[PDB]
RNA sequence: GGAACUAAUUCCGUAGGUGAACCUGCGGAAGGAUCAUUAAAGA
């Protein structure tokens, strides 16, 4: 809805001020995708093999 | 060939041109558009050409003392004002009825325009409103005249009906004071006399003068007869008291008349052919007279027993009968016309024309002597004369004429001078088919002749007609060679050719033919013109020989080859005849359209060829020294500007690969590609568009755009035309990989796990 | 977006991505290409 | 010619005929497929 105006309006110093704000808590959560890849691979490991 | 257009300033529908009080300045119309060209000594410049309506006509059109804007009238009931200042039409609006008079005053404020219908409306030039309207006499007027004061409380308007009537309406008064049908019939010229006196040019031969005054009184000071139609009159400051009346008749004498007594002081001209000046734009404070002669042509009278023009400019060449080239400068060239009298016109804006009329008949032939000097004219009237061909000076003569034969002399051919500068003979033809040979009469061929030429040893001449033969007849005595066997449907042109030694035939259908001496028979034939070939000239280097047509296109081709070599389709409705200069070859185009053109042959553009194949086999040879070696930014560019795209994507693979320890590539590379084109950035995407199909030429695609994203503004990327279509085959090859990336990521934790289990064991 | 042909006479597409000039190519790698396109046309 | 390299409708009478598998001019015949509207001095 917005990504045309906050990417014209980058590098402002309030809104980055929040995305790295959201950029330092979106970190943290990347721990499920490194989660799910050991779930999928390994079950289709041991179902099929 | 560096072909230049040639166009008429002054042409098509009659109109008077209006000029400024300062010499600097003037304004044509041509058709449809309107051309203004800017008067200088030494400069003459065309400002803008107005394109408005192709369809439309001009009645007329007027300028103002000062040009500060352009007013011309269309053929619909619309009123066009044009402001010279921006090139910009500030204000349009429909006069009703058509009025082909406008009358402009020293201040541009107030412009008069007439209707066909006889109403008259005053527009102010400033601001497009009409001040007031005025019913007016219930006729055609004729002409307007403004009178005012760089400021004054009082402005007359005199306006002049098709019957003789003059109403002299007053702007502050909005009142009619006075009505002085003296006149039987309408007054074509008002000229309002400084306190006060009207003078109203007379159409049937009476020019009459009067008293104005702001109360009723009135009366008719004097009459005077002229012996002429008044096509415009005026009171000339110069003479002191005695203000002499400028005369314009339709007999084109101009004419300058004491005021005290009827007498002619001084008379500019008797002209020879019959034209009539439509309008003169007189300077008056600057004492220069502009005449519109008949034969659309401009000539500058000073005022001071015959009136001498100071330089004569011609607006328009109607007709061209035939182009030679004259003089021993060969600048000016000699102008065959569908006039009386031979036009002599400098080569390099309007154009001051030379001109001579020895006859009558309008010219229907012409030559000149091809060491430098003289020049000789064939004409509709039976009479044929030779001209003085002088260089040096202005000097030129008709020293001989020719009485001959009872019809129009078809052409005028010499073949020979002696190195006095004598012409030995003239051989010359007709409309019937009494064709004469006369030193200083024949026949051929049952209709009308059309052309004579001739050979640089005076042993050999021929001739040419409608009924289709050529004849060869000795040139010494009264003796036939031979004669040529016949061509398709009429021969209108004969040529011969110095070193090749052959006659050229033009036709009356679309080929052409070369004849020779020998066998009396064609030795090449040609085709693929459209109409008729009209003329055909020698080529100064005997090979490259160029055939006019009626279909408007010229064409080039070599005898011995046979075959066509080059067109040329710059010129609008028709050709007619053709010129080349002598010396180096330039090819002068002449039509039935008033439009004219000079082309030259240009070896010069091989050398742009040359270098061109030069270049790349120049840069092929760095770019494998390159793909040698390295200095990839500079393999990248050479790549680029030669698009060789197998050789580009291995500067790629290297390029990957060299950059194994943001920059993507190498620093220098970086830049090459920030600086890449709009025509550039379309073909790298595009060729990384195809490299990103297949999985193995994958990432070094997908390094490719990585730079043009991190190196452009992205704004860019959406003008660019026809770059999105390139995006959307991108982009989902693109998320194809990034699955197939990705599942070799979810793949490649059984590494993980065979430690998990095997560190567990340990 | 198949790849095709490219509108220019100096350059040759092939089905795979892989662009080629008529002037970056030698006579031999000349002849090998006009061979492939005959036996493809030939089919 | 030699030897290299690079690039890729029917009929009648009559008259005439040299592009006459017959035709053409003049006059006849039908033994050849009549729809529609119709008072407007409707003074």
């Amino acid at each position: 809805a917005h990504g045309d105006v906050i990417h014209a309006n980058n590098k402002n110093q309030d809104i980055a001020s929040a995305l790295q704000n959201w950029e330092d808590v979106h970190k943290k959560e990347d721990r499920l995708d490194d989660l799910v890849k050991f779930c999928m691979g390994v079950a289709a490991f041991v179902t099929t093999a | 060939y560096k072909g230049i257009s040639l166009n008429p300033i002054y042409a098509g529908s009659s109109a008077v041109a209006t000029v400024s009080e300062n010499g600097k300045i003037l304004a044509t119309p041509v058709l449809d558009e309107i051309n203004i060209i800017d008067l200088t000594p030494g400069s003459r410049k065309i400002l803008h050409k107005i394109s408005n309506e192709d369809e439309q006509e001009i009645t007329a059109l007027k300028l103002t003392p000062d040009g500060q804007y352009l007013t011309y009238v269309s053929q619909a009931q619309l009123l066009k004002i044009f402001h010279l200042k921006t090139g910009k039409v500030v204000r349009s609006m429909k006069i009703s009825s058509p009025s082909y008079i406008l009358d402009a005053d020293s201040t541009s404020t107030l412009l008069a325009v007439g209707g066909t219908d006889g109403s008259i409306i005053v527009v102010d030039i400033e601001n497009g409103y009409i001040t007031h309207s005025f019913k007016g006499h219930g006729g055609t007027i004729s002409s307007l005249k403004f009178y005012g004061q760089l400021n004054s409380k009082i402005w007359l308007l005199a306006s002049g009906d098709t019957n003789g009537m003059v109403k002299v309406w007053d702007l502050v008064k909005r009142k009619c004071l006075h009505t002085l049908q003296e006149h039987t019939s309408a007054v074509r010229g008002l000229d309002i006399i400084e306190v006060l006196n009207l003078l109203s040019g007379g159409r049937d031969d009476i020019i009459n003068l009067w008293d104005f005054n702001m109360k009723k009184k009135c009366k008719l000071l004097k009459t005077l007869p002229v012996n002429q139609q008044v096509e415009s009159c005026g009171f000339l400051k110069d003479g002191d008291g005695k203000r002499i009346i400028y005369t314009a008749g339709g007999d084109a004498i101009f004419q300058l008349i004491d005021s005290e007594s009827g007498s002619v002081l001084k008379r500019t001209n008797k002209p020879i052919e019959e034209l009539f000046i439509i309008g003169v734009l007189p300077i008056l404070s600057n004492s220069q007279m502009f005449l519109v002669l008949s034969d659309q042509t401009l000539q500058l009278i000073n005022v001071e027993d015959t009136i001498q023009v100071t330089s004569s400019i011609a607006g328009n060449h109607g007709i061209i009968a035939d182009m030679r080239y004259v003089g021993p400068e060969l600048n000016k060239l000699a102008l065959a016309t569908n006039s009386p009298s031979l036009r002599i016109i400098p080569v390099p804006l309007p154009l001051d024309v030379e001109i001579y009329e020895g006859h009558e008949d309008l010219l229907n032939s012409l030559d000149a002597t091809e060491d430098g000097l003289w020049i000789a004219t064939a004409s509709k009237d039976n009479t044929a004369i030779v001209w003085r061909y002088n260089e040096n000076s202005c000097k030129f003569d008709i020293y001989a004429k020719y009485i001959g034969h009872s019809a129009a002399v078809t052409a005028v051919g010499l073949p020979n001078i002696v190195s006095k500068g004598y012409p030995e003979f003239l051989l010359t033809a007709s409309n019937d088919l009494t064709i004469k040979k006369w030193i200083i009469t024949r026949h051929a061929h049952e209709k009308d002749i059309n052309a004579l030429s001739v050979s640089p040893n005076d042993s050999i001449f021929a001739t040419a007609s409608y009924d289709k033969t050529c004849k060869i007849w000795n040139l010494e005595n009264g003796e036939l060679e031979a004669t040529l066997a016949n061509h398709k449907r009429g021969l209108w042109d004969v040529s011969f050719c110095q070193y090749d030694k052959l006659l050229a035939t033009s036709s009356g259908d679309k080929t052409v033919k070369i004849w020779s001496l020998d066998t009396f028979s064609v030795m090449k034939t040609l085709e693929g013109h459209t109409n008729a070939v009209q003329r055909c000239s020698f080529i100064n280097k005997q090979k490259q020989l160029i055939s006019c047509g009626a279909d408007g296109l010229i064409k080039i081709w070599d005898c011995s080859s046979g075959e066509c070599l080059k067109t040329l389709d710059g010129h609008n409705n028709r050709l007619w005849a053709l010129s080349t200069m002598n010396d180096g070859d330039m090819i002068v185009s002449a039509d039935a359209d008033g439009v004219f053109q000079f082309w030259k042959d240009c070896e010069q553009e091989i050398e742009e060829e040359q270098e061109k194949a030069k270049l790349q086999v120049e840069q092929e040879q760095s770019l494998q020294n390159y793909m040698s070696k390295g200095d990839w930014t500079n393999a990248f560019l050479l790549a680029m500007t030669l698009d060789h795209p197998m050789r580009l994507f291995n500067v790629l693979k290297r390029a990957l690969g060299e950059s194994r320890s943001e920059v993507i590539f190498n620093e220098e590379l970086d830049q090459a590609i920030s600086i890449l084109n709009d025509e550039q950035l379309i073909l790298l995407m595009k060729r990384c568009r195809d490299w990103n199909t297949n999985a193995k030429t994958h990432t070094i695609a997908q390094r490719t755009i990585r730079c043009i994203l991190m190196h452009h503004n992205i704004a860019k990327l959406s003008e660019i035309p026809g770059m999105v279509k390139i995006v959307d085959a991108i982009i989902p090859y693109t998320q194809r990989h990034f699955t197939r990336v990705d599942n070799l990521v979810e793949q490649s934790y059984i590494l993980d796990y065979a430690l998990v289990e095997m560190d567990k064991l340990f | 977006y198949n790849v095709g042909k490219a509108e220019k006479d100096g350059e040759i597409r092939l089905k795979n991505g892989v662009a080629m000039s008529k002037e970056e190519l030698t006579r031999e790698d000349k002849n090998r290409l006009r061979r492939a396109l005959k036996r493809k046309r030939s089919k």
